[PDB]
């Protein structure tokens, strides 16, 4: 079926390499490497932070609210003797 | 036709171990 | 102390073990983080052309 | 009326922020090949197809290099071509006319 | 030209498939050894009057 | 869908319903000879 | 020829991993699948090896265990390792699971049925694992899963006491229980070659969500390769989960013997499971509560349905990644609302959770997609 | 194999684990065994080529 052979049909394109063995396996990290991952950190911040921003809120509150229900009230005991 | 072909530069890439050119190249093979 | 030797005998020599097998597996990812490298150079510098008889 | 300048206006936000054009891509380019969209790409006169074959090798290769082009050859939204729909137009009328005709 | 280290050992080791199997059984006989003893040390050297060895 | 509204569909359907139901007969008599189903055996003769 | 492609096994072979094509721009989350199987084979072997000692009578379980971690030369840390490894199991699963409803893999419908399947198999096999100590949360864990059937309408409690084997849970479940669990796994395996043979007619998406079919380039060497890189950094995390902080992810109250008369006041089950608990937590009706367990895992079966996208990725597509994004924070919410008291904040939270969870899938998605496909005028 | 100095309660286990998964290998190596089979097809009583009468 799918093979090496005829996957599809092509026309025009030339490509060039050199063998791993000439050339060296982490070129340039801090010079363009760097710049690179923090333009790829700012094309994403904000299609996903602030839905676990939401999420941490939430959570705090939650708790929060949680632990102040397990206090006693003064009023039950305070208001009527 | 083909004549005017040209591969492009590969520079950035290539190891120092060869641009330090003070050694036969097979040797420098052999090194790397 | 004692109630604590009492429900975990293994302690001492596990402790002993971690810092062995530990050290072996953060010296492996490097190596092979490298050896990657190596085999996908090819890809990474690799250079395209277009050339129709236009 | 000003309604037009204002849709216009949003779909040029959202084309941007697709960002296919940041790899040199155009629209008709991203279409998932359903029959139709093969069938369409089929017809394609030779120039188109060859020109689309390569556009989409060199997005793979950038991809790949976890990189995009220069700014100044991004496409622009104003200066873009649906070279495709034309075509696929007629291959969806084509499909439509045969279920019609499949009902009575 | 220059007899450079890493040149005369791809030469005399690492060209043969065979050399390079026996060279690296070599390399493991030894680093387990060498390993296994620095590890004990060290571990040994940070809970000093703690274990039982010693106590005996 | 919205493609299968039409006569062809209908005619077609018809054609098949006798066969359903009897197959329908088929399964549930089955299923209750199977499970010895008393709510349905208790009225055979 | 050479002898790669003289013989049929062997042909498979390398039409599987050796020249099998694969897009070259594929990313680290193609990973997953080959440590998912890694996972397989560990549990198998650590199992087959614990097997050896484990007794599956209520009167002698507990205590067999004991007998593994103290007395068996190293058995504590083959338990350590069984135990952990289920963990990583359902984290690379997850994962796995999500990966294919951000990058529209589901259009492959073979493979994303197969996976459903698969998905439901493993919970299934690890449930029927974490009843085997006989704990005191082991006991109830099973209690409430096997009176789910109760919830049938006509012939449930009887499906109950022929599961039970008696009038109550009781030594002859436990045998029952062990038996499954030891027989599932190969039936997993089975049914993995199964769902790959289904993969591989077709081969990999990508990232983009176009046809790589131009840019091709052979499984070996470079992703055996990244998959060993893959498997080696697995390695680091689970021996640093087993040796140097086993106890993280533990259960102090599975350390107390089963006791038949008494359920602990805080309830709690392993984390894997703690979204279901919560669903199952949010609905005031027993029928209905049992319909949504189930159906929040079914619903993945209509995804591929309700695509109304022109495109196939979300690489390219804003607002769907939004809502993505929303969607795993529901999922979120719903792990921290199980690990809570069955108390009214947590109960409220839940309730919306679950409304927002369902909602989400099956109205806001289809929706926004249509709205995209109008911005780009088609 | 013992698992001791002894045939004992050690060994009475690893007798059922293995009698467990051994038949489910002899399946799968029986599938390998008609996959196999199928590639050249079955010989006859006569000892000469069927291929002139095939069902
Ligand atoms: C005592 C225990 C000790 C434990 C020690 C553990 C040590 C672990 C060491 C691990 C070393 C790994 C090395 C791997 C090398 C692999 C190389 C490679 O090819 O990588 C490719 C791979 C990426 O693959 P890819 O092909 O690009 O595809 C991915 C995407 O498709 C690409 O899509 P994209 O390009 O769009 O994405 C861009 C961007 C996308 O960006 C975004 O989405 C935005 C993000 C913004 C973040 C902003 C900051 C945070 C949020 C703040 C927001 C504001 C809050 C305001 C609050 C207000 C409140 C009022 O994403 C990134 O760039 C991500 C890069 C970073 C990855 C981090 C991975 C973390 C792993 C953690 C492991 C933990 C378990 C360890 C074991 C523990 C055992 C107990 O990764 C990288 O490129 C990065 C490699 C380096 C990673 C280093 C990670 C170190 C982690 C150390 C953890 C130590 C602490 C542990 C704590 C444990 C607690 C229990
Ligand atoms: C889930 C549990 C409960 C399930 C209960 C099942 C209920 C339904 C049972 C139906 C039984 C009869 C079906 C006959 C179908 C024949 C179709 C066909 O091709 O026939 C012609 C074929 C070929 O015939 P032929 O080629 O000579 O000519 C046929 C041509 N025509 C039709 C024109 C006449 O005959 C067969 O070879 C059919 C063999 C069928 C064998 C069935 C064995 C019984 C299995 C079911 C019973 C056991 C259930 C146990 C449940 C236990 C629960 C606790
Ligand atoms: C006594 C102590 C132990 C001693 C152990 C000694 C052995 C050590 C390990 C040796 C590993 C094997 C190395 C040599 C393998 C040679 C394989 C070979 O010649 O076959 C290659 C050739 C490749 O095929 P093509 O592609 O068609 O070739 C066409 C080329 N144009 O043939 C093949 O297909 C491969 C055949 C593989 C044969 C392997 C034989 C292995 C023998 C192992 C013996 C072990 C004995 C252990 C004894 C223990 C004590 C009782
Ligand atoms: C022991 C406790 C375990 C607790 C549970 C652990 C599992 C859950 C973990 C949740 C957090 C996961 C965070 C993963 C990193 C996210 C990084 C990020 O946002 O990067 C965005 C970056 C953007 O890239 P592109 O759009 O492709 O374009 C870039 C190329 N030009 O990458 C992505 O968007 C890729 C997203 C892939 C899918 C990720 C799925 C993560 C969550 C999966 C599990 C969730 C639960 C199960 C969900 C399904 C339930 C039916
Ligand atoms: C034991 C459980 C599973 C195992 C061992 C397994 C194994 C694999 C492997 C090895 C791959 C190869 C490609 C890759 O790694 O991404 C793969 C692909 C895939 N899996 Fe599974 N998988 C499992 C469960 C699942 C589940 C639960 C789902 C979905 C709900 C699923 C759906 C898919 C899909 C759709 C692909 C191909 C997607 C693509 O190539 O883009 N699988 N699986
Ligand atoms: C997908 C594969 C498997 C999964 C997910 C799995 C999961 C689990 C889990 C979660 C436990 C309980 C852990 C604990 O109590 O700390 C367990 C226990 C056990 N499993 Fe596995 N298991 C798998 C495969 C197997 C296999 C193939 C066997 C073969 C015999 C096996 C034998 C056992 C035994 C004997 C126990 C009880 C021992 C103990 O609790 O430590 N498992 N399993
Ligand atoms: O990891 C695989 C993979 C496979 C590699 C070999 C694995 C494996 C697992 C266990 C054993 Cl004993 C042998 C091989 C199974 C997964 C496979 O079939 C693919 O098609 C694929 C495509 C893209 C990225 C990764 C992969
Ligand atoms: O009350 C429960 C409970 O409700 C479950 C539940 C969790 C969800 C499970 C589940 C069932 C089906 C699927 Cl597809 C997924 C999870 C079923 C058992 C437990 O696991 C449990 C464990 C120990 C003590 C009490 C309990
Ligand atoms: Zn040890």
């Amino acid at each position: 079926g799918r093979e090496f052979g005829n996957l599809t049909r092509i026309r025009h394109v030339i490509s060039y390499s050199l063998s791993p063995l000439e050339q060296r396996a982490l070129p340039h990290v801090l010079s363009k490497g760097v710049p690179n991952m923090l333009r790829r950190v700012r094309e994403s911040f904000f299609r996903v932070v602030p839905q676990f921003v939401v999420f941490y809120l939430l959570y705090t509150w939650g708790t929060e609210e949680f632990e102040k229900s397990k206090r006693k009230n003064p009023a039950a005991y305070e208001n009527d003797k | 036709s083909h004549t005017d072909v040209k591969v492009p530069d590969f520079y950035d890439y290539r190891r120092l171990e060869v641009l330090d050119s003070t050694k036969s190249s097979r040797e420098s093979s052999e090194a790397r | 102390t004692f109630l604590r030797w009492a429900s975990e005998p293994e302690h001492d020599h596990r402790k002993r073990m971690a810092l062995k097998m530990l050290t072996m597996m953060a010296l492996l990812i490097p190596l092979t983080y490298i050896m990657k490298r190596h085999k996908w150079s090819v890809l990474k510098s690799r250079k395209l052309a277009y050339r129709p008889p236009k | 009326s000003a309604s037009g300048k204002w849709l216009d206006g949003i779909r040029k936000w959202y084309y941007n922020a697709a960002g296919f054009n940041k790899l040199g891509l155009l629209r008709d380019d991203t279409m998932y090949e359903d029959e139709d969209v093969k069938e369409a790409i089929r017809r394609l006169p030779d120039n188109l197809y060859n020109d689309r074959m390569f556009r989409i090798k060199r997005a793979l290769d950038l991809n790949l290099k976890h990189q995009i082009l220069p700014k100044e050859q991004w496409t622009k939204y104003e200066e873009e071509n649906f070279y495709l729909e034309p075509y696929l137009k007629e291959v969806i009328r084509e499909r439509k006319e045969r279920e019609e005709w499949a009902k009575k | 030209a220059a007899v450079a280290f890493t040149s005369k050992l791809y030469s005399l080791l690492f060209r043969r498939t065979s050399t390079f199997a026996l060279t690296i059984v070599v390399g493991v006989l030894f680093f387990e050894r060498a390993f296994d003893q620095g590890a004990d040390a060290i571990y040994d050297h940070i809970n000093e009057g703690k274990l039982w060895k010693h106590i005996k | 869908m919205t493609r299968f509204l039409g006569p062809r569909y209908r005619q077609l359907v018809k054609n098949w319903i006798p066969t359903a139901y009897t197959w329908g007969a088929v399964g549930t008599l089955g299923l209750a000879w199977a499970a010895d189903w008393r709510l349905i055996l208790d009225w055979v003769p | 020829t050479p002898m790669r492609k003289s013989n049929p096994i062997m042909k498979m072979i390398n039409h599987s991993l050796i020249d099998l094509p694969t897009p070259s721009n594929i990313s680290m989350w193609w990973n997953f699948g080959s440590l998912l199987a890694f996972c397989l084979i560990l549990q198998i072997i650590t199992g087959l090896f614990l097997a050896m000692h484990y007794s599956p009578d209520t009167s002698s379980a507990f205590s067999s265990i004991a007998h593994i971690t103290r007395d068996v030369n190293h058995g504590w840390i083959i338990r350590y390792l069984h135990a952990n490894g289920a963990s990583m199991f359902f984290i690379c699963l997850f994962l796995h699971v999500g990966r294919g409803l951000y990058y529209g893999s589901f259009l492959l419908l073979k493979t994303w049925n197969t996976g459903i399947m698969l998905l439901f198999l493993t919970m299934a096999t690890a449930f029927m694992g974490y009843v085997l100590p006989w704990g005191q949360m082991s006991f109830w864990g099973a209690t409430v899963i096997t009176n789910l059937l109760s919830a049938i309408p006509y012939i449930g409690t009887d499906l109950v006491q022929w599961i039970w084997g008696g009038y109550s849970i009781g030594n002859p479940t436990l045998s029952r229980f062990f038996t499954l669990h030891f027989i599932l796994p190969f039936i997993i395996t089975a049914l993995t070659m199964v769902h790959l043979l289904f993969l591989h007619e077709t081969g990999s998406n990508n990232p983009c969500g176009i046809s790589s079919d131009s840019d091709k380039i052979p499984f070996h060497p470079y992703y055996t390769i990244k998959d060993i890189l893959g498997l080696v950094l697995l390695l680091f995390i689970l021996t640093t989960l087993t040796l140097l902080s086993p106890n993280l992810l533990n259960d102090p109250d599975n350390y107390i013997p089963a006791d038949p008369l008494n359920t602990p006041p805080h309830i709690k089950p392993e984390w894997y499971f703690l979204f279901a608990y919560a669903i199952l937590r949010s609905v005031p009706n027993k029928l209905g509560g049992v319909l949504a367990l189930f159906l929040s895992i079914l619903i993945l079966s209509i995804i591929p349905t309700l695509h109304n996208s022109k495109q196939q990725s979300m690489m390219f597509r804003p607002l769907s990644q939004f809502l993505f994004w929303f969607l795993i924070t529901t999922l979120l919410t719903l792990t921290w609302i199980g690990s809570q008291p069955v108390s009214q904040p947590f109960i409220f939270i839940g309730q919306l959770a679950s409304t927002m969870y369902f909602t989400t899938v099956l109205i806001l998605m289809p929706l926004t997609s249509l709205i995209e496909n109008n911005l780009l005028k088609w």
